[PDB]
Parts: structure tokens; C-alpha cells; sequence
């Protein structure tokens, strides 16, 4: 944001143009899968899920 | 100068509607922010009354403003030398300029090019975008639908 | 500046979302909000996010 933030034109940028999620978007998917604390669970009976 | 329900164009998103001005105060001064929201952006945007035509708000283009970007856009074929991409700088300047008389000239040579040769995806996105911006200048100018902006370009630009 | 995180509703029920690999989501709107101080402006949408 601060860096487009200026290489924009002021008087045109708008906050969809500002705003980038992409970044957002890859560190939630890479945290769900592909870290140590999010897991399979581990379901093989009641006991074991819970 | 300005009221509620005033189609009027907003540099650089075109065409939107006022919905009020509301009574805010900033620095002990309790502006008067006109409340306008665009149809494009999908967004409103306020801005105080006083500094209107300093961010460069304006009027739609009148009937006769219409004739002379039309006329404009029936220019003669004054170009400009190699080096697209310095006509590629320019014309991005153009646009950026916001001025309908401008844009269409943006417009019309882009045209003549893609009739003749053929643009890159960057030349294309550049006439798509302008070709946008200025139907719906036309189409709120005219006080009309797309569609029928669009065709009055197409036939406009073949003469 | 943002505020207002709101969610809409879930995209494919739970059910589907594990049979065709779908990933059990929800949308993130963000009332985003940009303010020049030299001249004084508001822009004001609701991205997604």
C-alpha cells in the first residue's frame, strides 16, 4: 500500500487499487496447510477427534 | 452550483451521482461535504463543496461540448512520429489528462491503428479502458443508454 | 484506513466442501476508506478480501 502509495497518481488511486490481498491471501493458505500446528485430525474414533 | 441528484462527472471515474451534503465539521469548520458515490468504482466518495473544481469535478459535457469532441473525433489525420513508445507515454498522459476532447483523440487514434495494423495487449487495454471511460460520458451526455453510445462511436469513427 | 470486517455467508455447505476438495470458506469484506489531507477526500468501497 505505502509503497504503490506513491508511485500512483494521486487525484486517481482508489483503495481497490490500493489494496493488494494476494499477500493476505497466501499466508492464511499457507498457514492452514503446510504448518506443524495445523494438523490432520487425527480421527480414528470419537475419542481420539475429541 | 451543485444539488442533490446532479449527474456529474468525476475525474478520473467518470460518471456518478450526488446522494446529499452532509454537515461535518473538520478543524472547527463544519464543511459542506457533498456525499457522491460513482456507478464504475462502485463506491462513494465525499469531498467539500469549496474544492469542487480544484479536484477537478464537473458538469456533464453540454450538447455543443458533445459536437466538438464528435468533431474531435472526425480530426484530421495529424499524428505523431516513430517511437511508439514515446506515442505510448503521450497518449497514457492523455488519458490521464481526464479532458473528453483528449480521450477522444486517445481514442481515435487507437483506432486508426487497430483498423490499420493491430496493437499490442498493452495498446489494446489502453483503448479498451479509454473507449469505456469516454461511452460513459457519452451515454450520460446524451442522457442515452450504452449500447447506443457505443454505436454512435462506431459510426461516428467510420466517417 | 479500514474497519467493519464483515463476513457473508459460507460459499459451499460442509457436506460438498469435503467431497469436491472445497476448501470451507467465507468471504472477508473490508470497508476500506483513503483520505488526502492536502485537498480533502474519502474514497470508500467494501473490498474483498
Amino acid at each position: 500500500v505505502r509503497e504503490r502509495m506513491t508511485t500512483q497518481d494521486v487525484e486517481a488511486i482508489t483503495p481497490q487499487t490500493l489494496i493488494n490481498i494476494r499477500p493476505v491471501v497466501a499466508a492464511i493458505k499457507e498457514f492452514f496447510g503446510t504448518s506443524q500446528l495445523s494438523q490432520f485430525m487425527d480421527q480414528n474414533n470419537p475419542l481420539s477427534g475429541l | 452550483i451543485f444539488k442533490v441528484g446532479d449527474t456529474v462527472v468525476y475525474p478520473h471515474h467518470g460518471a456518478a451521482l450526488v446522494e446529499a451534503i452532509e454537515t461535518r465539521t473538520i478543524k472547527g469548520e463544519q464543511k459542506e461535504y457533498l456525499v457522491l458515490k460513482v456507478a464504475q468504482g462502485d463506491l462513494t466518495v465525499r469531498v467539500p463543496a469549496e474544492n469542487a473544481e480544484y479536484v477537478g469535478v464537473r458538469d456533464v459535457v453540454g450538447q455543443e461540448g458533445l459536437d466538438k469532441v464528435f468533431q474531435v473525433l472526425r480530426a484530421p489525420h495529424t499524428e505523431e512520429p516513430t517511437n511508439w513508445s514515446r506515442r505510448y507515454k503521450a497518449n497514457l498522459e492523455k488519458l490521464a489528462s481526464g479532458d473528453v476532447n483528449k480521450v477522444a483523440e486517445v481514442v481515435r487514434d487507437l483506432w486508426r491503428r487497430d483498423q490499420e495494423r493491430g496493437l499490442s495487449a498493452g495498446e489494446k487495454r489502453m483503448l479498451a479502458k479509454a473507449r469505456q471511460i469516454l461511452v460513459g460520458e457519452l451515454a450520460l451526455a446524451e442522457s442515452t443508454d450504452d449500447a447506443k453510445a457505443e454505436t454512435i462511436l462506431d459510426e461516428v469513427l467510420a466517417a | 484506513s479500514f474497519s467493519d470486517p464483515r463476513f457473508d455467508d459460507v460459499k459451499a455447505p460442509v457436506d460438498e466442501c469435503k467431497d469436491k476438495d472445497m476448501t470451507y470458506a467465507a468471504p472477508l469484506f473490508v470497508t476500506a476508506e483513503f483520505i488526502n489531507n492536502n485537498t480533502g477526500e474519502i474514497k470508500s468501497q467494501t473490498v474483498f478480501m
